[PDB]
RNA sequence: AAGCAGGAUGGGAUACAAAAAAAA
RNA sequence: AAAUAUGCAAUCAAUA
RNA sequence: AAGAUCAUCGAAACGGUAUGCUCCUGAAAAAAA
């Protein structure tokens, strides 16, 4: 305070740094509510307050210790409060479930049945919530439960984010007290919606900043399918309801102005979370400090990654990336070993000044980590523990080449280790400013090859075969890096592809081509979530581009890919068709496929549809040898 | 916006622009440039009817009423016609005609000294 | 997300506007992998869309192309079409940039050169010190530059030096840069030479190492009365010791010597000793050695055993897999240069002691190891690196099939020979060649134009004989002989070299 | 064969710029397809419909 | 304690005297009108904190940290924002209030701020002008006034800052670079050189195959170049260094410009060059109504006759607006940033293309209408300062919808109705 | 190829000066379609009502003087459009449309003839997927148009595009003094 | 420093030269 | 909020 | 479309009869201070 009573200028010279808070599980929150049951009851115009108190008492009785809400048939007929309470209860039950011999097996089967029932009830509750429109508190509770359970819905989340943004920016953000009893045991205790959202974990902030917000048509287009927009509705008049010649009498006989000149308003998107996302991105940037943990730097990297939206405007994003890279370079290898998959995967997407040095440091850390955990009996135990640690430290609400944010017997452990190693190799190869040396490339490839050989198929259900999604991702990363795929790892991946396609054929549940198209569509169906025409095209390109010049496996894989992609070739993006044709018209390709009539017709149709594409260049593009 | 000379739609019925650069002007300026650049036009073409308009190549002569009135006679009132030219029959932009005349004359652009271009409107 | 970005970019290039084309070209320039087919498509698209660009955008596109050396008929035609628009009211900076870009891209043609030369000659006065030095370097690099242009550059340099006369350092640097640029194209000038001699006499001690080397190179090229001789009485030993003490300074000195084409026995011996001493440090091996060895081999040291020992150092082979593909390519090029020197010495064209069977076997093993390591990294290289690798493989195959290599090494070398690297347009004098009746043929890694008392030291490789001048550089001679062998393989036999 | 000179380069000797060539081709096509209404003197009489 | 991300939308209060001392050039935007609305003549003035203000403060803090580290060491500068910032948006959002909040903070944190709230004053106010050969019109009185306004607060910092002798003695009378001034006279040179070359050719002819022709051509070209350079040297441009050869500090140059009216523009341009080539303090060139520098000025000349300008002189051709209209010079600036804001009080934004001016999309910051919370804070501040009379809490949302959150609309509506 | 053209659309616009006449024409068209010989349904077109136009001529009420007494003569027109799509029975449709006209009603016909271009290239049966060695070892509604809704959508979009083009061309080429070009000898 | 039934006015920058590891 | 840069008639969504 | 909103210059700085040069129509609105 100066002589005028004004705060000294030194109190506004700096901007504060943001901290982080743990994500308290809903089970712990419910236990705290149960413990505090009596205290809250004793602590608790007039009619409105009495109604609010009674509703709070009922909610406490429901959530904590007191035809019930757990009725599958009547789940679809629940109000907002009942739906959110049921969702919280289901999330708590899921968390608890996740966390002689015949009797034990029966108990395990019963637990599996209970988990399946809980999943079904969760899906029904999510559908009911999507049907209903939720308030700000309900939206926050739903979002918190989804974050805790790592169960995100592509349709429900945007509405919750919109409600959260509206409540945050409302004039009553810092004045209106919270009503739900669960907020009375929140750590830290927040008395306002803005305070609660500021307290939200950095993981939740990253989730809201990186919400997908895409449509199924866009997802299919990205995956490689031609998905034209839906045609607008049309209403054609009929002779049974044709307008009379004399419309003046018709208008006169009407009570009001039924018809007028065409006037139809269209809803315009109004910042569906694009402001709260920027606010949380600023929170993340300010959260970068030496006292922060890597478990928060990973969230900051997720915020600063490609993201659905550019939360940081202009120079704010490069500067945040540089600060995060400097902080990471300032940490030891032990502090980065637990968080290597997530950090590398997030930071390989961006290219800043410090990216090269940061990725060199991460390469050194990974070189140490592989030796420490035995990736180059006890070694198997070390690898299992390392994979479990990585997948557990992967932050909630996030995906790394299909790797979920949960825990991963020898074959299963080897499969998960191979997935982790493939993801790490892809993340390290994707980088633009950093080019890993052949020594490191060979080390990682050999580790992945050893894991694959340990896997069951090399040495059974669909979960035991490496996904074509991950295979295509790794092959695309290799193709873009500029290093030819090692023959051994290539053969292992080819064998995995053949085994999984054969298993799908065996277990698959006039029509000259309808059956083939149905089979291909089922194979690439979103339900499986393991195959994609783009992935098949990348696989074909990788096979067509081997080391410059075994053959049986290569030809078999190419024939299988051609059989899978041929029936639906006309239903794919032109880039995918071009890649398929170029790969199949290479020297290292089966001549029979290039001589089949179907292939010739497809090539001719593609050439007609793309006159600018020279036919001769096919088979000698994207770094391939032509069959000349 | 009360008296902004573009209408609400920012109409530029008299404006002309060069596609080679960002230079742009109007029809009166185009006529003045044509009268000033007779020598270039005559050289490209190659007491006499051909050169009868040479005297009008002087800036001072054009500034004088003796030349200003000739300029205004040559550049009339394309946006003023008969009173019946209203509604659907309101005058249209002669920018296309002016651009065609300029391109056929091969007059040089003041800012880039090019030969062609000179599309209609403003870029 | 599951799509091939190269294919998406290819289709966008096929169907893109000028702005999208510029963005795609920048992405290709900054990308890791380079596709010659994509470059050809980009050149064709530029030719199609030439009329829709502006002079600055055309200059930016030319610079983006020059980032990776590449040119073709479409680019040449577009440049010829838009040159007049470029040169309407030109600036000295624009003239210098256009001249440099034409020299780099090989756009040697009367239409593309004559107007630029006329504009530069007319606006010779407007150029400042830096622009004049750039023009001097570009003209020196160019082939058969005009005598009036050279004299104008010399007069401008002399006048700017007079106007100018830290300050001493800048004056010496400008003077001797211009002198070296003009000496690369030797001819008769007096005022600039006299000014340079006077400056050397006045400030001989103030010369830094790089300026002294430039002065020596210019004097040797121009056969001047004397400039180095005053510089000899300047205690250059301390400067050389300072340069050789630190590896970074050693690499800088090697780069400067390679650029100036300076081959002094004492300097080369001292540099070789410094390189051998620094090879003990692991840092020098990983960072400087791959390029230092190539620079030394290009400078052609008298003793060929030392480079062989440096290449065959066991720790170098141990660390080879950790080296980048560029470093492996540079080491292979150095090995190819050593092999060519050994072949010439054994055949009698050169003079000295050829490598003994022991060193030949060691070099063969190092070459095999480097090629085996590089084979899975071939795509991770630039077009220039691929062309150099192709020339090295051609030399190795000529030596071996015609020193032994493993079957895998032979197969990889044959693949390199049969590979496509998209050689750029060649550099030829505008006036001499009647471009109206010429074609282009891809020979080895270069494009050859085909039309339908000086001691002539000779060199031979694979069954060819040429009457090359006394001072023909190793890499240039090897590339010329490989190109002639490629032409023979193609079917062309009549070769004329001047 | 790969001739260095292109048809555009050969044409450039006469003085036909690519922009001028494009404009001339477009104008020729438009005159062929539409007509010769170039606003020459007396063209108003021919373009004006009769009313007898 | 400082300012956190959770403090957006709250008001920082300044004493009136302290605020005046911090902003001797006058408040930007129309905050003066709100101050006038305030009935009390002694209550502190409040300025709201917005997201754009906070982000610009963070950018400036990072810049200051990086440059302080570089000075202490005397790579990092690549990690700090260069060039500067452009503030754009709809009228009344608060772009000028952002600067009102920032500039005092920078000055308190010891930033050398060249602050101009009314660039249009140098193009719309009455003042004598004079044309130079380059094409710039000299405004001696306005340059003196600008130097005085700069010295109102930056006098001590300018005195402390040393002078770079290499940079000093390069600006012309109109302020343009000496090389540009030299180029401006090249035509008359060219003519004289042509005459001299004709005379020398006549002399050579009086004195009087392919080798001879080329030798004559080369000799004539060399003589032409020599004559060109001799005439270029003969050309002269007055310099202020003749009267002031050894200025101890940039404030000495500023005082010389203030005292001599014939050298005001040159002194201001030399101060600008020193600020460019200085590395002791963090410089910030702040302009409030940057878009007002380009439109035509009230001055009328016969050299701009036509439908494009109708005889008006473009404002950015005048000395001070031309100095203030440049944005890419922040790259030339070593230890400085440039923040420029737009204004649409007179003309609408229309097809505004700052990229043509030279501002990238990364440097553009958008300030929008008050959110519900910001509008509520604004109305609460107005009630506390007593600008409004008996405004009920029940109509807050109604009036927010009526005004659309725009600051100007809300202010005018609230003043009119309450 | 004349043999390949298909009557994509036939839009008949009945223009009448009397509501009774228009109603008679509509009823006659309905009856004609109701007795059309060949799932299969009569070629019912899509009705499209068009507005009513009017015109006035004003005269005085007196043979001399009295300008403030005036009389108005008002005329009327009506238009009604019916669209047939993918017309195969061209003769039947045209006969019905032309014989429906009653009284003084006239009709303006709008024909569209479409050619499909080169036929799409036929793709043979796609190759069948086989297990590998590893597996081995281990219209309905009455009165509605029978044509396809997507076909109708495409036809309508084409019609709207051509209408926009026609309006643009007419507006650009319109003149009050036809034949006059600016700066030409007037 | 207008207690105004007046009048006039409603112009953004662009093809440009201002802050002077490759014979690379 | 990397969405927009925002004045209104007397005809037309049975078609813009 | 105007009278708009906003924002400047501002009091006979209103008014616009009058005055040869210029523009539009038409075969024809000519001369003239
Ligand atoms: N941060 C703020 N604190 C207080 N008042 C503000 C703030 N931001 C805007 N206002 C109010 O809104 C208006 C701000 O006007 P200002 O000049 O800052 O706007 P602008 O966006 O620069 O517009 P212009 O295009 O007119 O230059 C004033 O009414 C001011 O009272
Ligand atoms: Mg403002
Ligand atoms: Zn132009």
């Amino acid at each position: 305070l100066l002589d005028t009573g004004e705060i000294v200028p030194g109190a506004f010279a700096s901007v504060k740094k943001v901290g982080d808070f743990p994500l308290l599980p809903l089970s712990l929150l419910l236990s705290r509510l149960k413990e505090r049951r009596q205290e809250l009851l004793r602590d608790w115009a007039f009619a409105r307050e009495e109604e609010r108190i009674q509703r709070k008492i009922k909610i406490l009785e429901l959530l904590a210790c007191g035809g019930a809400i757990g009725d599958a048939k009547r789940i679809a007929f629940l109000a907002h409060a009942d739906a959110v309470n049921l969702l919280l209860l289901l999330a708590a039950e899921a968390e608890t479930l996740a966390r002689g011999e015949i009797s034990k097996q029966e108990e395990r089967k019963l637990w599996r049945l209970k988990c399946e029932g809980n999943e079904e009830k969760w899906n029904l509750c999510i559908s009911r919530l999507k049907e209903l429109a939720l308030d700000h508190e309900d939206s926050f509770l739903v979002f918190y439960a989804m974050c805790s359970t790592n169960r995100f819905d592509a349709v429900l989340l945007p509405a919750l984010l919109e409600r959260l943004e509206a409540s945050f920016f409302s004039s009553q953000a810092l004045s209106k007290p919270l009503f739900h009893p669960i907020f009375e045991v929140w750590d830290p205790p927040c008395e306002s919606f803005a305070a609660l959202l500021n307290v939200l974990p950095l993981s939740a902030k990253a989730v809201v900043v990186t919400a997908d917000r895409r449509s199924e048509r866009e997802r299919r287009e990205n995956e490689g399918w031609l998905a034209p927009p839906e045609a607008p509705p049309l209403v054609l008049p009929n002779w049974q309801t044709m307008h009379p010649v004399d419309m003046e009498a018709w208008e006169k006989k009407q009570r009001r102005v039924v018809r007028t000149r065409h006037v139809k308003a269209k809803v315009i998107r109004q910042a569906d979370g694009r402001k709260l996302a920027a606010t949380m991105a600023l929170h993340g940037r300010q959260a970068i400090h030496r006292d922060a943990a890597v478990s928060s730097l990973v969230s900051v990297a997720a915020m600063c990654a490609s993201n659905s939206q550019r939360a940081l405007r202009g120079e704010l994003l490069p500067e945040t990336l540089n600060l995060l890279a400097a902080e990471l370079l300032g940490r030891s290898a032990d502090a980065l070993s637990p968080h290597l998959l997530s950090l590398s995967f997030l930071l390989s997407q961006s290219s800043v000044s410090l990216t090269e040095r940061l990725f060199l440091h991460l390469e050194a850390v990974l070189r140490g980590w592989l030796e420490e955990n035995g990736f180059v009996e006890t070694a198997s135990e070390k690898r299992r523990k390392a994979s479990e640690e990585q997948l557990r430290n992967l932050p909630p609400g996030f995906n790394v080449f299909g790797l979920v944010q949960s825990s991963p017997a020898d074959t299963e452990s080897a499969l998960w280790e191979s997935r982790v190693l493939a993801a790490l190799l892809s993340s390290f190869l994707r980088v633009d400013d950093y080019r890993p040396s052949l020594d490191f490339v060979l080390l990682l490839s050999d580790a992945l090859r050893n894991s694959l050989r340990r896997t069951a198929v090399l040495s059974i259900h669909k979960k035991d075969v490496l996904s074509l999604k991950e295979t295509g991702a790794l092959l695309s990363s290799f193709a873009t890096s500029g290093y030819a795929v090692p023959p051994s790892l290539m053969a292992c991946l080819v064998e995995h592809f053949l085994y999984d396609v054969d298993l799908f054929l065996t277990s698959s549940p006039s029509s000259s081509a309808e059956e083939a198209e149905q089979l291909s569509q089922s194979f690439f169906c979103s339900s499986r979530g393991r195959a994609t025409p783009g992935d098949c095209a990348t696989l074909l390109h990788s096979l067509a581009s081997p080391s410059p010049l075994l053959e049986k496996l290569r030809f078999e894989a190419m024939t299988q890919a051609w059989r899978l992609v041929a029936p639906v070739l006309h239903l794919l993006q032109p880039p995918c068709k071009l890649l398929i044709l170029n790969s199949l018209q290479t020297a290292h390709a089966p001549p029979d496929v290039s001589s089949t009539a179907f292939f010739q017709r497809s090539l001719e149709t593609f050439l007609r549809d793309n006159p600018d594409v020279d036919s001769s260049l096919l088979g000698s593009l994207f770094g391939t040898q032509g069959r000349q | 916006a009360a008296r902004r000379v573009g209408g609400i739609g920012r109409r530029c019925f008299l404006t002309l622009h060069c596609s080679a650069c960002s230079f742009f002007f109007q029809t009166s300026d185009a006529i003045k440039l044509i009268l000033t650049q007779q020598h270039h036009i005559l050289r490209k073409k190659g007491a006499a009817s051909k050169f009868s308009l040479l005297p009008l190549a002087d800036a001072s002569l054009l500034l004088k009423r003796r030349g200003a009135l000739v300029l205004r006679s040559l550049h009339g009132d394309p946006l003023v016609g008969s009173r019946r030219q209203r509604g659907e029959f309101a005058p249209q932009a002669p920018t296309a005609e002016m651009a065609k005349m300029l391109n056929k004359s091969c007059v040089p652009c003041p800012r880039c000294k090019r030969e062609g271009r000179w599309e209609e409107g403003k870029k | 997300r599951s799509g091939y970005l190269p294919a998406q970019r290819f289709l966008s290039l096929l169907k893109a506007s000028p702005e999208e084309y510029r963005s795609l070209l920048r992405e290709a320039t900054q990308a890791k992998i380079v596709d010659p087919a994509f470059l050809r498509v980009a050149s064709q698209r530029f030719f199609a869309l030439s009329d829709r660009f502006y002079p600055p955008e055309i200059l930016d596109i030319l610079s983006d192309f020059a980032s990776f050396p590449y040119s073709d008929e479409a680019l040449l035609a577009a440049v010829a079409g838009r040159l007049e628009d470029q040169l309407v009211e030109p600036s000295p900076k624009r003239l210098a940039a256009l001249l440099s870009l034409s020299a780099r891209l090989g756009l040697c043609h009367p239409s593309i050169r004559d107007p630029l030369t006329k504009h530069i000659e007319e606006k010779m006065y407007a150029f400042d010190a830096a622009l004049l030095a750039s023009l001097c370097r570009t003209v020196g690099s160019l082939l058969s530059p005009r005598l009036p242009l050279l004299d104008g550059l010399a007069t401008q340099a002399q006048l700017l030096a007079s106007d100018l006369r830290v300050a001493q350092r800048r004056y010496i640097a400008f003077l001797f840069r211009c002198l070296e640029g003009l000496s690369r194209q030797r001819y008769s000038h007096s005022a600039l030479v006299d000014a340079c001699v006077a400056c050397a006499e006045q400030h001989g001690q103030a010369f830094p190492l790089h300026d002294t080397l430039r002065a020596v190179a210019s004097a040797r090229r121009l056969d001047l009365a004397g400039i180095e001789e005053p510089l000899r009485r300047s205690d250059m030993a301390d400067k050389v010791n300072r340069a050789t003490d630190r590896g970074d300074q050693l690499l800088a000195l090697l780069r400067h010597l390679d650029l100036l084409r300076l081959r002094d026995s004492q300097l080369l011996q001292k540099v070789s000793e410094a390189v051998e001493l620094h090879s003990q440090k692991a840092a020098f091996l990983a960072t400087q050695l791959p390029e230092a060895l190539l620079h030394l081999t290009r400078l052609a040291p008298a003793d060929l055993r030392l480079p062989v020992a440096l290449l065959s150092q066991p720790s170098l082979l141990a660390m080879a897999p950790r080296l980048s593909a560029a470093q492996l390519q540079q080491l292979l090029s150095a090995s190819a240069l050593v092999l060519f020197q050994h072949i010439q010495r054994r055949e009698g064209g050169q003079g000295g002691d050829p490598l003994i069977s022991r060193e030949a076997e060691a070099l063969a093993k190092t070459v095999e190891r480097f090629l085996d390591l590089l084979q899975p990294q071939f795509l991770s290289l630039n077009l220039r690196d691929r062309r150099a690798l192709k020339e090295a493989a051609s030399l190795f195959l000529v030596e071996a099939q015609g020193f032994a290599l493993a079957p895998k090494t032979v197969d990889f070398c044959c693949f390199l020979e049969e590979a496509d690297v998209a050689p750029p347009l060649p550099l030829a004098p505008s006036g001499g060649v009647d471009f109206q009746s010429v074609g282009l043929v891809e020979a080895c890694s270069r494009l050859v134009l085909c039309a339908d008392r000086e001691e002539t030291t000779t060199c031979k490789l694979g069954g060819v004989s040429t009457d090359l001048p006394v001072s023909i550089t190793p890499q240039a001679a090897s590339s010329l002989l490989l190109t002639q062998l490629a032409l023979i393989r193609r079917g062309i036999l009549r070769h004329e070299i001047q | 064969m790969r001739r260095l000179a292109s048809p555009s380069l050969r044409r450039l000797q006469e003085g036909q710029t690519p922009h001028s060539m494009r404009k001339s081709a477009v104008a020729d096509a438009r005159k062929k397809i539409f007509g010769y209404a170039c606003g020459m003197p007396g063209e108003e009489q021919w373009v004006r419909p009769l009313q007898g | 304690g400082g300012v956190g991300v959770e403090d957006v939308g709250r008001f920082r209060l300044f004493d009136r005297h302290r605020l005046v001392e911090l902003l001797p050039e006058g408040l930007a935007g129309e905050l003066s009108r709100d101050v006038e609305m305030i009935p009390s003549a002694t209550s502190p003035i409040g300025v709201m904190l917005r997201k754009a203000t906070l982000e610009l403060q963070m950018q400036l803090e990072l810049f200051a940290r990086v440059h302080a580290k570089s000075s202490a060491d005397t790579d990092a500068r690549l990690a700090a924002v260069q060039r500067g910032f452009l503030l754009d948006g709809h009228r009344g959002v608060g772009k000028s209030c952002v600067l009102n909040y920032l500039i005092p903070w920078a000055r308190e944190n010891n930033w050398l701020v060249v602050y101009e709230p009314l660039p249009s004053r140098y193009a719309r106010e009455i003042g004598d002008i004079k044309r130079s050969s380059a094409g710039v019109y000299i405004q001696s009185s306005f340059s003196q006034e600008f130097l005085e306004r700069l010295g109102r607060f930056n006098r001590r910092l300018l005195e402390e800052l040393p002078v770079a002798r290499r940079c000093y003695g390069q600006a012309a009378l109109d302020g343009v670079h000496r090389l540009y001034a030299e180029r401006s006279y090249h035509s008359l040179l060219e003519k004289a050189l042509e005459k001299d070359l004709d005379e020398i050719r006549e002399q050579r002819d009086e004195e009087l195959l392919l080798d001879s022709q080329l030798r004559e051509e080369i000799l004539l070209a060399r003589e032409r170049l020599a004559l060109w350079h001799t005439y270029r040297r003969e050309v002269s441009i007055p310099s202020m260094k003749s009267r002031l050869p050894n200025p101890a500090s940039v404030w000495e140059i500023a005082e010389f410009g203030l005292q001599n009216e014939a050298f005001a523009t040159q002194a201001l341009y030399e101060v600008w060059e020193q600020l460019k080539k200085q590395t002791q303090l963090n410089v910030l060139i702040a302009v409030d109504e940057w878009n007002e520098c380009f439109p035509v000025s009230e001055y009328v000349s016969m050299r701009y006759e036509g439908t494009r300008f109708n005889g008006h002189i473009p404002a950015f051709h005048l000395s001070t607006p031309r100095l203030l209209s440049r944005f890419d010079d922040a790259q030339q600036f070593q230890r400085g940033l440039k923040i420029c804001a737009t204004s649409w009080r007179r003309s609408n934004r229309r097809d505004y293309r700052p990229d043509l001016l030279g501002v990238r999309q990364e440097e553009i910051r958008t300030v929008r209408n008050f959110s519900p919370l910001e509008f509520a804070n604004f109305v609460a501040y107005y009630h506390k300062k007593k600008i409004l009379h008996e405004f009920p809490r029940e109509k807050l949302d109604y009036f927010y919808m009526l005004s659309g959150g725009n600051g100007f609309q809300a202010r005018r509506l609230l003043a009119s109705l309450y | 190829a004349l043999s390949a053209y298909s009557l994509r659309s036939l839009i008949v616009t009945y223009n009448s000066r009397n509501r009774s006449s228009m109603n008679a024409t509509i009823e006659n068209l309905k009856n004609a379609l109701r007795w059309t010989s060949p799932s299969w349904s009569p070629p019912w077109p899509v009705p499209r009502r068009i507005g009513r136009r009017q015109w006035r001529v004003t005269y005085l009420k007196s043979p001399f003087k009295y300008k403030y007494a005036l009389r108005h003569y008002v005329f009327e027109d009506h238009r009604y459009a019916f669209a047939f799509y993918d017309v195969n029975s061209v003769q039947e449709v045209v006969s019905a449309a032309l014989g429906a006209m009653a009284g003084e009603t006239c009709c303006s016909c709008r024909f569209s003839w479409r050619f499909a271009g080169r036929p799409p290239v036929s793709l043979p049966t796609p190759p069948r997927l086989v297990p590998s060695s590893r597996a081995a070892s281990l219209t309905v509604l009455r009165g509605h148009c029978p044509t396809d809704k997507e076909f109708i959508r495409r036809a309508l979009e084409e019609e709207q595009a051509v209408e926009r083009i026609r309006k643009k061309l007419d507006k650009k080429q319109l003149q009050w003094f036809p034949g006059k070009t600016p700066w030409a000898p007037k």
